[PDB]
């Protein structure tokens, strides 16, 4: 029961951040493999307590136990197109991908947020990118194609993190159609040295291009990946290789 | 490269020790600079103990407050449950 004076010193810490500064937002280059090349990043939060920076991994455990998730989605999506409206200022047509959560699927001020702001700041939808992992996504259906409809109606794209994992995977792309899916790291981290990974690589991207269905990886950190996911025609590659995470969006795509 | 903690009491582990990370962590302080979700390895030596428990974390939180380090998030794996454990009993002693 010390520390649970402890708890709340950090959830009126979130709280204010919720309301004022102390969240931002950091940026990593999303990469066209195959070459289209476009401006295209993954935004990651983050929350500035003088000069200390912290990642969600310290504090989205406590805001889970106070409902707290949805508003902080709001704020990174909301951010995230002011961010698109001070980026088309400058004269860049840059898109910007945005992790958020299940409950999201139910928030009304989700999609009332997301309408509001691409309007004020001027931003056509296809320049959003929503995702949200297979896992949850298949916990919570009803609710996601509710969202799905509700966000692809603003042209906006919807995809899977998270992607690959089990066999229920395909079983869920039969009831759910999103712009792209996101490999996960199991997968793509050694299919630079393996059978099992490219083999079924090849498969989901041979299964996923027709449908229109963009196919990404994560967590690239060498050239033989590269050249595997290439030749294997995945269409985006982000990470430590490709390009490092900051809060300036200045990477020279081409 | 190489990071080591050795915590040799209570306390020392209670300041070290962040319990409300997702899965556990723990400050480790260092002059080298990392950013966030960067990898780390660390050698950490607990209090009442010498072995030293290998930890593949990743960073959570950087500060340049107090202490001038980087925050390690265990693995999820049972290698780093065990090591969250560990100190979890270590401090309600
Ligand atoms: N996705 C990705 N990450 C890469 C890559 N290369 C390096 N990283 C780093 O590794 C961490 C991976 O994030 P995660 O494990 O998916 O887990 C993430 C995620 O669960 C969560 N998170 C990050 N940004 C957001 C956000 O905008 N909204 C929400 N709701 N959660 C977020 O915080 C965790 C920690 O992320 P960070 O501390 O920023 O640290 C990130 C990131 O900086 C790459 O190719 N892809
Ligand atoms: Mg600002």
């Amino acid at each position: 029961r010390a520390e649970e004076e402890r708890i709340e010193r950090w959830v009126e810490q979130l709280r204010e951040a919720l309301v004022g500064d102390g969240f931002l937002l950091h940026y990593q280059p999303v990469l066209n493999l195959q070459g289209e090349p476009l401006e295209l990043y993954q935004a990651f939060l983050r929350l500035e307590r003088n000069g200390e920076m912290m990642s969600p991994n310290a504090f989205m455990a406590i805001a889970e136990e106070h409902d707290l998730v949805t508003e902080i989605d709001r704020w990174v999506v909301a951010r995230a197109i002011r961010q698109l409206g001070e980026r088309q200022r400058a004269g860049h047509k840059t898109h910007l991908l945005v992790r958020i959560g299940p409950n999201s699927f139910s928030d009304p001020q989700m999609i009332d947020t997301i309408r509001e702001q691409l309007a004020v700041y001027g931003v056509p939808g296809e320049r959003l990118w929503l995702q949200t992992p297979e896992s949850k996504v298949f916990t919570h259906l009803r609710n996601a194609q509710q969202f799905l409809a509700a966000v692809s109606a603003m042209d906006c794209k919807v995809g899977l993190e998270q992607f690959g994992s089990g066999l229920d995977s395909f079983q869920l792309l039969a009831h759910f159609h999103p712009a792209f899916l996101k490999l996960d790291r199991g997968i793509t981290g050694d299919i630079a040295s393996a059978r099992d990974s490219q083999e079924k690589i090849r498969e989901i991207t041979s299964r996923a291009q027709p449908a229109g269905i963009l196919t990404m990886a994560e967590f690239v950190a060498d050239a033989q990946s590269m050249s595997s996911f290439f030749s294997a025609g995945v269409d985006y590659v982000q990470g430590d290789f490709v390009a490092p995470t900051g809060p300036l969006m200045n990477y020279e795509f081409g | 490269g190489i990071l080591s903690l050795a915590l040799k009491d209570k306390p020392a582990l209670y300041s070290a020790y962040m319990p409300f990370v997702k899965g556990g962590g723990i400050f480790v302080p260092t002059p080298k600079r990392y950013m966030l979700g960067d990898e780390v390895f660390l050698l950490l030596t607990l209090p009442d103990s010498s072995e030293r428990l290998p930890v593949a974390g990743k960073v959570i939180w950087t500060t340049p407050n107090r202490a001038a380090g980087i925050g390690v998030q265990f693995p999820d794996g049972p290698e780093g449950e065990a090591v969250r454990n560990k100190i979890e009993t270590l401090l309600a002693g």
